[PDB]
């Protein structure tokens, strides 16, 4: 996981 | 007295999400499909939007947010479409999106007819059961807490904590209006019930879509990029026993 990764820090 | 935890949930109840698809073409597997995984790439925003503003959300280790999300987005977004399908079109069709509605020949066409009747049968539900709209937005956010690992989360004790809430909730909405306790334990009866069968439909699905990923390029059909990496790199998990549901009943 590294992508939704950065979905979720930026909501 | 008024609901503060039901006036939170209903305040951030995603609105309608559409799938991009051209109606106008005629019915393909590849086109239904590769539609119905942009669909789930859109969906999947919302909910994480979605739980990032559930009560005491915040609380769970950020690495087990994200988990208890790429665990359980199925079995959400299958609850709240069989919700669209009942309050839309009366169970009739799938109300996957409003440009993207399933008939029983798309159904078929999908390559998941069976799965699909699952989910009629789901949709159906909420009419003989008559499921409240309040009872239908605490229902979805406990599914968001019915999916953990084997080998426990970051801390496993929070969301133990906060799952219990959120039961705690769902009995009280279930109280309201209800004096007795015998109709108010066979209505907890109905709606855990109602929750489990959930599971088996998620995981189907769950094993239908692993393996179109595999053949993917072979069949032409496009995974968005999320839905590829969440795909091969949690619901295999899932399907390989690391990652369970918690059943209510057995
Ligand atoms: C979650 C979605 C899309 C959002 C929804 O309303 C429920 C529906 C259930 C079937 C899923 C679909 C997303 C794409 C999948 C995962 C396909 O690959 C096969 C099963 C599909």
């Amino acid at each position: 996981s590294e992508k939704f990764k950065l979905l979720f820090q930026s909501y | 007295c008024q609901p503060i935890f039901l006036n939170v949930l209903e305040a951030i109840e995603p609105g309608v999400v559409c799938a991009g698809h051209d109606n106008n073409q005629p019915d393909s597997f590849a086109a239904l499909l590769s539609s119905l995984n942009e669909l789930g790439e859109r969906q999947l925003v919302h909910v994480v939007k979605w739980a990032k503003a559930l009560p005491g959300f915040r609380n769970l280790h950020v690495d087990d947010q994200m988990a208890v999300i790429q665990y359980s987005w199925m079995g959400l977004m299958v609850f709240a479409m069989g919700w669209r399908s009942f309050t839309n079109v009366n169970s009739r069709m799938l109300y996957f999106a409003p440009d993207l509605v399933f008939n029983e020949y798309r159904m078929h066409k999908s390559r998941m007819y069976s799965q699909c009747v699952r989910m009629r049968h789901l949709s159906q539900e909420f009419g003989w059961l008559q499921i409240t709209p309040q009872e239908f937005l605490c229902m979805k956010a406990l599914l968001l807490f019915s999916i953990i690992p084997v080998d426990g989360l970051k801390n496993q004790k929070f969301f133990d904590e906060l799952r219990m809430n959120y039961i705690k909730e769902l009995d009280r909405i279930i109280a309201c209006k209800r004096k007795n306790p015998t109709s108010c334990s066979r209505r907890f009866y109905q709606l855990t019930k109602l929750l489990d069968s959930v599971q088996p439909i998620a995981r189907e699905l769950h094993q239908f879509t692993f393996d179109l990923l595999i053949k993917s390029h072979m069949v032409s059909v496009d995974f968005p990029e999320m839905m590829a990496e969440i795909i091969s790199v949690q619901v295999p998990k899932i399907l390989s026993g690391k990652v369970k549901p918690i059943y209510f009943h057995t």
